[PDB]
């Protein structure tokens, strides 16, 4: 029963930056820590054992420090490749529980851009087979944390809901996220206002978009 | 597979015998 | 070289059986520890078990959330690692990785005995669905411009791909010649065990009445293409 802590969960960099994030734990653990890379679309790897061990065929741009319950993960100077999720792992459990911290994804740094919030109510054609989506889009915006919530009728919606998120964009380094609210068309048809309200850092107050059935 | 008593030595080998001194 | 080559995986109903494998090269498997660790959808990675050379016992444990319905193996002689998956439930969908882990004495004199236990090596991965979804099109269902998708001079128009099953799917506009401003977001596997995706696109508000926009959906599974003009609906 140890539990990890790694921050900041999202990292903004620039290419030959000097990167630090850090993993706290419940407890000491002495030096029975390790850190590991993943990459979409590539196995995970290994980077430091025992704390400030550099595994063999690793950079030495990577170093890991700490003792006890603070450790962290160094990156002297960021390379392209290095854009990724970095995860912290414990293995101080006597029964072997091997606990992975909630990790923290590194991308690439420009300017703060808000969210641009679209709401798209369902289609009549889809009203005919029983069931409403109604679609949230939060387009080309930096960084990627962001936050929705669903209102209907003033109500908040719970556990109805799904979000999916684009991977950094090549070109203008914006993420882009879909909420999508279901509903069975009789639960649908009798409630009148329906909105999505969206938080982000680049937006001084939440961001309302709202439809009212029927009009 | 030339020597038939060859076998296979590993941390986990080493890890025991340790504990083994220490105990 | 050293590799992990991992099966396919594939698609099981709940409560059936799946046997994940991983064959190495590389290394000498017979004096090596191995895991299985887990990515599911949303959350982080999960160690799923262990298992120590056959000499040593051999030694296995096995992660709370799958102890009792997955059994870890290993065939020296074929270099093979397997995961025996039984009674899966849609919780068990994921990556599945197997691992070549090592462990790191203490030399410290009162920790002698103790070690760090790591995963040395990955492969990379091998998806699992549990699902009682059977081979199925989807659902196209227009996601419509309107003044509540306008951004003064831009407009937001989509196409929602609806309870399908299984991956993947393919979305093209005006059959190719769209692509700037276009996301489509990745697929999500609903609680119904049927998968939904939307694309979305960008485009000058004034277009909306001078382009038509058509979002082409392939689903070769099951043999599935439809085309949807999407229109300004206000």
């Amino acid at each position: 029963d140890i539990r990890l802590t790694q921050s900041p969960s999202s990292l903004s960099a620039s290419v030959g930056d000097r990167i630090t994030i850090t993993c706290r734990a419940s407890q000491s653990i002495k030096d029975y820590l390790n850190w590991y890379k993943h990459r979409p679309g590539e196995a995970p790897k290994l980077l430091i054992y025992s704390a400030s061990k550099l595994r063999s065929g690793v950079s030495s741009r990577f170093s890991g420090s700490g003792y006890g319950s603070a450790f962290t993960l160094t990156i002297s100077s960021l390379q392209p490749e290095d854009f990724a999720t970095y995860y912290c792992q414990e293995s101080y459990s006597s029964v072997p529980m091997y606990i992975f911290g909630q990790g923290t994804k590194v991308d690439l740094k420009r300017t703060v851009a808000a969210p641009s919030v679209f709401i798209f109510p369902p289609s009549d054609e889809q009203l005919k087979s029983g069931t409403a989506s109604v679609v949230c889009l939060l387009n080309n915006f930096y960084p990627r944390e962001a936050k929705v919530q669903w209102k209907v009728d003033n109500a908040l919606q719970s556990g109805n809901s799904q979000e999916s998120v684009t991977e950094q964009d090549s070109k203008d380094s914006t993420y882009s996220l879909s909420s999508t609210l279901t509903l069975s068309k009789a639960d649908y048809e009798k409630h009148k206002v329906y909105a999505c309200e969206v938080t982000h850092q680049g937006l001084s107050s939440p961001v309302t978009k709202s439809f009212n059935r029927g009009e | 597979e030339l020597d038939k008593w060859a076998s296979l030595w590993n941390w986990f080998d080493i890890t025991n015998w340790l504990w083994y001194i220490r105990k | 070289q050293v590799q992990l080559v991992q099966s396919g995986g594939g698609l099981v109903k709940p409560g059936g059986s799946l046997t994940p494998s991983c064959v190495t090269s590389g290394f000498t498997f017979s004096n090596t520890w191995m895991s299985w660790v887990r990515q599911t959808p949303g959350k982080g990675l999960e160690w799923v078990a262990r298992i120590s050379r056959v000499g040593d016992g051999p030694i296995i444990d096995y992660a709370a959330p799958v102890k009792g319905r997955f059994i870890i193996s290993r065939d020296d002689s074929r270099n093979t690692l397997f995961l025996h998956m039984n009674n899966l439930k849609t919780e068990d969908t994921a990556v599945y990785y197997c691992t070549a882990d090592e462990g790191a004495p203490i030399l410290r004199f009162f920790e002698w005995g103790y070690y760090n236990y790591y995963m040395d090596v990955w492969g990379k991965g091998t998806t699992v669905i549990v699902s009682s979804a059977s081979t199925k099109g989807p659902s196209v269902f227009p996601l419509a411009p309107s003044s509540k998708s306008t951004s003064g001079g831009t407009a937001a128009l989509g196409c929602l791909v609806k309870d399908y099953f299984p991956e993947p799917v393919t979305v093209s506009w005006n059959s190719g010649a769209l692509t700037s401003g276009v996301h489509t977001f990745p697929a999500v596997l609903q609680s119904s065990g049927l998968y939904s995706l939307s694309s979305v696109v960008t485009v000058p508000s004034s277009s909306l009445g001078t382009q038509t926009y058509i979002c082409n959906v392939n689903h070769k599974p099951s043999n599935t293409k439809v085309d949807k003009r999407v229109e300004p609906k206000s």
